[PDB]
RNA sequence: GUUGAUCCUGCAGUCAUAUGCUUGUCUCAAAGCCAUGC
RNA sequence: AUAGUGGCCUACCAUGGUUUCAACGGGUAACGGGGAAUAAGGGUUCGAUUCCGGAGAGGGAGCCUGAGAAACGGCUACCACAUCCAAGGAAGGGCAGGCGCUUACCCAAUCCUAAUUCAGGGAGGUAGUGACAAUAAAUAACGAUACAGGGCCCAUUCGGGUCUUGUAAUUGGAAUGAGUACAAUGUAAAUACCUUAACGAGGAACAAUUGGAGUCUGGUCAGCAGCCGCGCAGCUCCAAUAGCGUAUAUUAAGCUCGUAGUUGAACU
């Protein structure tokens, strides 16, 4: 309520509004792109130079955003710092099981005011039909998705495209409608780039190599909570690394200034003001004398009774200048205290709606924490009796874990998207989902125990002279277990009395009935086995 | 139509399976209309039943009344004194029905073999093809029901799945 | 109730009700402000578990149970049953049928 | 004209509000804020 | 004075004119009627009416054209009143439309106009929009054989009455349209509609459901002895059917007098 609050008051217009063009790669998006940019500019600018700055006059300037569907990074990069989602879907989706994956991406992490635009649905039909199937579409997406979004259909018009009233339907619904508070998105200080400039303190031996790091002035605007408030403060840079900033720039008698003069000795501050520590509690007062006959008299306390940034950075190194681009948008967050430390996070999990497979514990997966991609293990446990007696192998559809993994420690219990990865080739999606959750608590320095078995088959048995026919091969074990507590599947205990120099499974023992003969005669609590680190 | 005024009531819902089982139907919908309309019916046949005798309007309202009911194929000629239209019941209007009546005249071994002749293109009354399986026969028009020209059991086509039997001899054992 | 049909709520914390059967399994409680009139009235969740689902600190719709009060068994005294959080319909949750929003 | 026992039987309706799930074919369902233009 | 008789207007003179089977004053939230549906004519709806009459085109005064305007969908000036400025000056009238409860094509017909047998018409006509409702019916029909029977009903009972039964692709031919597609009709140029050769099934099918019970099958849980115990996954059955629930409401067994007030004999 007061997470909404923060962030309308300073947005005004120099801070944009955030659009993404999100849809398959064989479909005209950037004609669609040019086609909307001509509406706004007065009727015939083509060319493409995203992402730029959309001065769409002094009421709401824009900045619109396209990525490939193949970038499996900022696929999701994009997810959680939108505030429209408009997505372009061809004749031919629907129930392709491997490229429609992301809509769950954007289910998860923070939903914004979506669209459907359908455009290829000319060429491919022809006749009465295309009706039946856009309200087919209709009872899929994005009616059934959200109740409260409109689905757009457009006419195939590819190069040549329209300026006329349908786009002014789209900027009816961009220009009108806009957008529903992100909880935790705008508790961060969070800032697109715009322009991009790389300062190398000119040439010498110490400005290019290996290892050599140099001055990149970067550009752009403010959203959410004020990141400047200080110099020197943290910074994520997604797919790169988690960084400090050296200098950032803004472009949009006194007791209280020399109190933060350290030049100043506070007896010089009331000194100069007016005219030891805090070990001792107790105030400092006068002597009994001064205090008693200075306060003989008590009248003197009778009525006390009834906008834009030029950011600086000494980063990155020289093989990401390799790694140089066409600005495939890079956003920038802000992490943290409690959320810089690293320990061992505890989460609630669950199996994934269109996903098709199981977890076991060894396959890292790469999990999403707010602006963090990270690969990690994750150690799946469950309790049984409100205290943990196992863990599992996979985490099944029969019941749902409690995961536990290490990594960055994330104390306000953000929500939690876990992502198989595949390759550039595999599906069609970047990623496909494998498990959504959320984080449950924090919690270092735990310790998961896995109860194995000591197998003892019985034949027979009577109450009070027990022996088990087939379980050991020594006896010294069975004298050190001797002041232990022994079991059985069915839930008679034993308690085993004394080896009796027979180390063959032969060896007499207690049980508070007689175990049946179809029972199972094992022994309990075995070692509490570490975490893996990664 | 009208819903009954008790939805669950033991001698009337086993009542209506035996009509169910006899006729072949699918929806008691397709029952609570036919005594809908047998119900307007009897309420003005009570009505006339008040009236003086010799009423011109128990006479034009009276006897049209009882031809009609002689020109569905109900009333027989026999009880046309308008004290058997009180004695009417329900399957009657059923017995007059399109799909019932195709089972009496032989040609279809079956009430639920004649509900599948109805639906694809076949029988015939008139020159019109008759696909609805309640066409209410008017009882003259009960000889001229027939299988279609069109349409084989009728001739002229055998159909394309005897055109296609026909069609695996000659790739297969011939060329 | 206030004689209407329900109340959207905020949930504030979870409670723990067991059962006896199939065992000793957790069947719960969640404790619910309503926003319109700031009386606190506790819920029961009919499924298997589904506390999983639902979180601290969110916005719940509140329903009835059908008997003119009369809470139904050995659940002490709670007469009141939910059916959305963040407009998406439990049920719709518990089969797979959607997949829940962010918050 | 006045006291008891035995036998028999007995002790749902709502177009009336909101909401959830699925429907191959056919027909019929202000005295606030602004997209925009002079 | 006007196109025109006329207190219509002005000076003179007279003191008059209407009205008890009823002048005038006054209410009907229906801006007015002829008319259109259900058809008691009483009534509902529209009179914002299919035909016309009164109001207003930012508010004012003056002025015009035409046989027909009091033209604002004609002009000048006044007043509120805002837009541009090269700083001289120039200019429109605060309007619609939409949300809050995405609107296109054509004069082929009718009629009107025409520099008029040409063409035009913000006259006119033709497509977008759909569970509060609701409409028809598809999801299969008919044959064949070998294995096999402790099969079904009533009394939850103690027990009794009736045995015509199903599991196997054993297996075979039929029959069809949901949909795919030229052609023609339609023809505002024209879209859809009425027709149509060509295709097209043995269950992965060409993918119905919302329910409901069930003393059923499974898994390591208070808490412990002298001995014996307790509390998601395998299917089966019942229901209407493109429809089925859930929550709230709802229908059916102290004494007495005495006023307003009320009531009360007979009879030519």
């Amino acid at each position: 309520l007061h997470v909404p609050m923060v962030d309308r008051t300073p947005e005004d217009d120099p801070p944009p509004f955030i659009v993404a063009v999100v849809g398959p790669p064989g479909t005209g998006k950037t004609t669609l792109i040019r086609s909307l940019v001509r509406r706004m500019t007065k009727s015939t600018l083509n060319d493409i130079q995203g992402p730029i700055t959309v001065v769409s006059g002094k009421h709401r300037r824009l900045t619109f955003l396209e990525c490939p569907a193949d970038d499996l990074n900022a696929m999701i990069d994009i997810a959680k710092i939108a505030d429209l989602v408009l997505l372009l879907i061809d004749g031919n989706f629907g129930f392709e099981m491997e490229t429609m994956e992301f809509l769950n991406i954007a289910q998860h992490h923070g939903m914004p005011r979506v669209l459907g635009v359908a455009t290829h649905l000319d060429l491919f039909k022809s006749q009465s039909t295309l009706r039946a199937s856009k309200k087919r579409l209709k009872h899929r997406f994005w009616t059934e998705v959200y109740q409260g979004a409109k689905l757009f259909y457009l006419s195939g018009v590819i190069n040549g495209r329209y300026p006329d009233r349908e786009i002014l339907n789209l900027s009816r619904f961009i220009s009108v409608m806009k957008f529903r508070p992100l909880k935790w998105r705008n508790e961060h200080p969070y800032m697109l780039a715009d322009r991009f400039t790389d300062l190398t303190h000119p040439e010498l031996i110490e400005t290019q190599g290996l290892q050599i790091d140099r001055k990149v002035a970067i550009y752009g605007y403010l959203h959410g909570t004020p990141l400047p408030s200080a110099p020197g403060t943290r910074v994520h840079i997604a797919g790169v690394g988690d960084f400090s900033v050296a200098q950032i720039e803004k472009l949009p008698w006194n007791i209280g200034k020399l109190i933060y003069m350290d030049n100043i000795s506070p007896e010089e501050c009331i000194r100069r003001w007016r005219g030891v520590d805090l070990e001792k509690f107790v105030p400092y007062f006068d002597t009994f004398e001064k205090l008693a006959k200075k306060w003989k008299s008590v009248d003197a306390i009778k009525e006390r009774f009834l906008s834009y940034v030029r950011i600086v950075f000494e980063k990155v190194p020289m093989e990401f200048v390799k790694n140089f681009n066409p600005k495939f948008p890079i956003v920038m967050g802000g992490l943290l205290p409690t959320e810089i430390k690293f320990g061992i996070v505890k989460a609630r999990l669950r199996r994934h709606r269109w996903h098709k497979k199981i977890l076991k514990t060894n396959d890292p997966l790469v999990l999403s924490l707010g602006w963090r991609r990270f690969q990690t293990l994750p150690i799946y446990t469950t309790t049984d009796s409100r205290t943990r007696t196992r863990m599992l192998k996979y985490t099944p559809e029969h019941t749902y874990c409690n995961a536990a993994f290490y990594g960055p420690l994330c104390s306000p219990n953000t929500p939690f998207c876990g992502v198989q990865i595949v390759a550039n080739s595999d599906t069609g999606n970047g990623f496909r989902i494998a498990a959504t959750g959320i984080v449950e608590e924090i919690d270092v320095n735990i310790e998961i125990v896995k109860k194995l078995k000591l197998v003892g088959f019985p034949y027979k048995i009577f109450k009070n002279t027990a022996f088990i026919k087939d379980m050991f091969s020594s006896a010294m074990e069975v004298a050190r277990f001797e002041g232990a507590q022994i079991k059985t599947v069915s839930g008679i205990r034993g308690e085993i009395k004394r080896a009796l120099s027979k180390p063959e499974g032969h060896y007499r023992a207690a049980f508070e009935d007689k175990i049946l003969m179809s029972d199972i005669v094992i022994l309990r609590s075995w070692y509490p086995v570490r975490v893996k680190k990664f | 139509y009208s819903t009954p005024k008790r939805p669950y009531e033991s001698s009337r819902l086993d009542a209506e399976l035996k009509l169910a089982g006899e006729f072949g139907l699918k929806n008691k919908k397709e029952i609570y209309r036919i005594s809908f309309q047998l119900s307007k019916i009897r309420r003005a046949a009570r009505d006339l039943l008040t009236r003086d005798e010799k009423d011109p309007k128990r006479l034009f309202e009276g006897n049209a009344l009882i031809r009609r009911l002689v020109r569905v194929g109900v009333l027989s000629e026999d009880k046309k004194k308008l004290d058997y239209v009180l004695a009417l019941k329900v399957e009657d209007f059923l017995e007059r029905r399109l799909q019932t009546q195709v089972y009496k005249l032989g040609l279809a071994k079956s009430v639920h073999h004649a509900r599948v002749l109805i639906t694809q293109r076949h029988i015939a009354v008139g020159k019109q093809i008759v696909n609805i399986p309640s066409f209410m026969v008017r009882l003259d028009s009960e000889k001229h029901i027939d299988f279609a020209p069109t349409s084989p059991f009728g001739g002229a086509r055998p159909g394309r799945v005897a055109r296609r039997n026909a069609a695996r001899k000659a790739e297969a054992s011939g060329e | 109730f206030g004689g209407s049909s329900h109340a959207k709520g905020i949930v504030l914390e979870k409670l723990g009700i067991e059962s006896k059967q199939p065992n000793s399994a957790i069947r719960k409680c969640v404790r619910v402000q309503l926003i319109k009139n700031g009386k606190k009235v506790t819920a029961f969740v009919p499924n298997d578990g589904c506390l999983n689902f639902v979180d601290e600190n969110d916005e719940v719709l509140l329903a009835g149970f059908g008997r003119k009060g009369k809470a139904k068994g050995d659940i002490p005294g709670v007469r009141f049953k939910v059916v959305k959080v963040s407009g998406v319909s439990l049920l719709a949750l518990w089969k797979e049928k959607k997949e829940k929003p962010r918050s």
